């Protein structure tokens, strides 16, 4: 005989490369329903008359 | 808070002799 016969010769594995870093979920809401744009519960006020 | 209201009121009747 003569060397090099690897038995085990494999790479196995390697599967994984830099998954996911969050996957930005939730990313943008500003939900914000309303906003600025005073209201007056009242009516005809500061001018009756 | 209706801006208070139409309020075209006062004095009634101040006749009689006088």
């Amino acid at each position: 005989g003569a060397p090099g016969a690897p038995g085990s010769q494999g790479a196995p594995g390697l599967q994984g490369a830099p998954g996911a870093p969050g996957s930005q979920g939730a990313p943008g809401l500003q939900g914000a329903p309303g906003a600025p744009g005073s209201q007056g519960a009242p009516g005809l006020q500061g001018a009756p008359g | 808070a209706p801006g208070s209201q139409g309020a075209p009121g006062l004095q009634g009747a101040p006749g009689a002799p006088g």
